């Protein structure tokens, strides 16, 4: 039986927020990772939006909304203390140059070599990569936050969907598990009270090893 | 002074088959009045270089629906189902460009570079048909400059000489594509006096702007 | 938190490092940081800068003090000591065209692997360069320049690290601040955090590690 | 008998200024080309200096050291000027947004090649922004004395280290005005201070004759 979607989003999001530290520059993608914004609590996280902001603020109170100030999903935002707006070449020197400390994205597939597929389903959904290749190529820590299954196995041995980048994914975070991607391959690092290694085994196609 | 002109005279430089830079991130920063004027004029067969194709009823997407666009070079086409439709049928051509790469390729034509090397795209389909240059045992993609015939850009404040300010997140590709087209039209939300704007607070210099229009 | 003493800052400029130093003929050079490093006496540096300043002003003060192994610059004519150390064999000097130098420093900061420029073709600059042909025309492949530390300057710096370089003190400062591992900005004035507009800035805070006052 | 230096410089500077038009963006190199600004009058020219000003104004009276030009001298900001970093500055220069650039030369040749940054062993200042300027400028004007202490500077092929290849559009001296075209040099003007037979004997390159204004 499938879990309540809001509860899976909540456990994934809260676990991603544990990976940051005060001063991290963080880029969150549209969808699941935008909720990580609520559990960052009092960390000194600086949110960066690819359309040209460093120091994204929370949404504005209804009536103070600015269509000249949106985020990467075109939703109204404010500007935190110390923010800077910029053109998108500068935006993507931040992203491609290794100044984003952690980008959190979701994924259709992800494999044990670290490859990531998340921008296209051939013939069904073709939205374009947007800033996603640049983000995963350039970020220091690539965190994939996703539903462990979609209905269908997502953590494979080798991705079959059109790739987003090769060898980018550092962390995989599902409702079931925390995988770490290393040179050896996938390493199970955490299990959530919503699953057991017996369950992870038959919902994960990639071989993997276990820590202590 | 000489530069502020009629919309009717501005769009007189957008002609069929021309490659056009249009600013805007999901229409935030799109010159919407220019977009409307081009819909009356009926300019056919364009190639649009933009971050996205907006919505089917906002921004660049209005041109895609009005059958005015032969080809798109963009990073994102998802918020417009009409782009997706024409892509899969063949009635429109679409080059999907990683967004950082597109900033760099537009910038390159503006800044006189013959290309840039990015690691973004290695291993994916964007690599298809592209020189892979190796720099000290790491491979990169040669991405080529994109000059346009015209650029249509948006400023929240343009002074009489052409100096442009784009506030908050409205500098999307605007300062870049203003440098990367033969003719550059800025749609101004407001037109302040020549010199009114401070040399530190500018986003596009007068020397790139050919024509100013006030947003209708 | 990012505001520190000059002695704490120059503890990160260690011998042999490659150092970006902002400044166009010392206009926009962190002079206080330079004199501190004259006191510390750090040796065998590779300085990456528009120019070498003068013998009594700017990066030139490091040159005449035997602190510079190699110079990567566009111009050295204003400092006859650089000229002298170059011809004598003491200092090595790579003369980089100024626009190429900008794109090369910028490329390190922006994650680029290199840039294609037509500046250089058929000249001494072409030597040791890969020539890429793009759509019929030939270009030089110019390579990124990451440095260990950048010594940049700001006429105003807010307490988080946002920097403002006024008038012609910009130069390479906002480029250099992206293209080194440890960025130190020497502030003329330290404004309070948030005092500066998100629209009027030259260097974001996420690039600055340590701020010092002049 | 060599002419009066301050008069040679003025013959040239006043003739360069006719090559401009309203709204031209112009970069003037340090030296003889700087005088060209005393003769532009109300021509609506916009001056660019490599170190980061578009819209360079005249020198201030009695003087900001944070606002100078490509040769360190004090300047001011005209109406509608912008200030920017070195990469933006050379986007303007390398990308063809400078309508004319004015430069001196050690040698120039019938192919449009230029030598003006280096004399081997004798003077090596660096190329500064000059390589980027002559390659990207829409019109490239060499403004020079016709001879250096009697030696011929206009040759069939340059012999000194090149600044750039095939970039020179116009050579302006106190004797003559040459156009560089695909077939060679074309004598477009002869000044009151020289003659055809004089030019012919102080010019090593072959050339043809225009339209010729004598």
């Amino acid at each position: 039986m499938e879990m309540d979607k809001n509860l899976v989003r909540e456990v994934i999001a809260k676990r991603v927020a544990q990976e940051f530290h005060d001063g991290y520059v963080v880029n969150l993608g549209i969808g699941l990772p935008t909720l990580v914004a609520n559990y960052v609590g009092d960390m000194d996280v600086i949110f960066q939006s690819e359309n040209g902001c460093i120091g994204v603020g929370p949404a504005p109170e209804k009536g103070k909304e600015d269509p000249y100030l949106v985020n990467a999903g075109a939703g109204f935002i404010t500007a935190a203390k110390g923010a800077m707006f910029f053109d998108s070449a500068y935006s993507f020197g931040i992203i491609r140059g290794g100044h984003v400390d952690a980008t959190v994205l979701g994924a259709l597939e992800v494999d044990e070599k670290g490859n990531l597929a998340n921008w296209m389903i051939p013939g069904k959904k073709v939205p374009g990569m947007g800033g996603a290749m640049d983000l995963v190529v350039g970020a220091k820590k690539v965190i994939v936050a996703m539903e462990h299954t979609s209905n269908a196995i997502k953590i494979l041995k080798e991705c079959k969907l059109p790739l987003t980048a090769v060898g980018v994914v550092d962390l995989i975070i599902t409702e079931k598990a925390v995988f770490e991607v290393t040179d050896k391959g996938l390493v199970l690092k955490e299990i959530t009270p919503y699953s057991s290694l017996e369950d992870i085994k038959a919902t994960t196609a990639a071989d993997f090893i276990i820590a202590d | 002074k000489q530069k502020i002109v009629s919309m009717e005279e501005a769009i007189s430089h957008v002609k069929d088959g021309m490659t056009v830079h249009i600013g805007g991130f999901i229409a935030c920063g799109t010159p919407e009045s220019i977009i409307t004027a081009l819909i009356e004029k009926g300019v056919k067969d364009l190639t649009i270089v933009a971050n996205d194709t907006g919505l089917i009823d906002k921004g660049i997407g209005r041109l895609v629906v009005n059958n005015q666009v032969k080809k798109v070079i963009a990073s994102h086409i998802g918020t417009n189902p009409e782009t997706g439709r024409r892509m899969q049928s063949g009635e429109m051509e679409v080059e999907l460009v990683p967004q950082g790469t597109l900033a760099e390729r537009v910038r390159a034509a503006g800044y006189g570079l013959g290309g840039i090397l990015t690691p973004t795209g290695l291993g994916t389909i964007v690599q298809e048909g592209k020189q892979i240059i190796n720099v000290d045992g790491k491979d990169y993609l040669l991405e080529k400059p994109i000059k346009a015939d015209v650029a249509l850009i948006f400023g929240t404040k343009v002074d009489e000489l052409g100096n442009v300010i784009c506030e908050k997140t409205t500098k999307n590709f605007n300062p870049l594509m203003a440098t990367a087209a033969d003719v550059v039209i800025v749609e101004a939300l407001e037109i302040v006096p020549a010199g009114s704007l401070s040399p530190e607070h500018l986003d596009i210099s007068r020397i790139f702007i050919d024509y100013i229009v006030k947003s209708k």
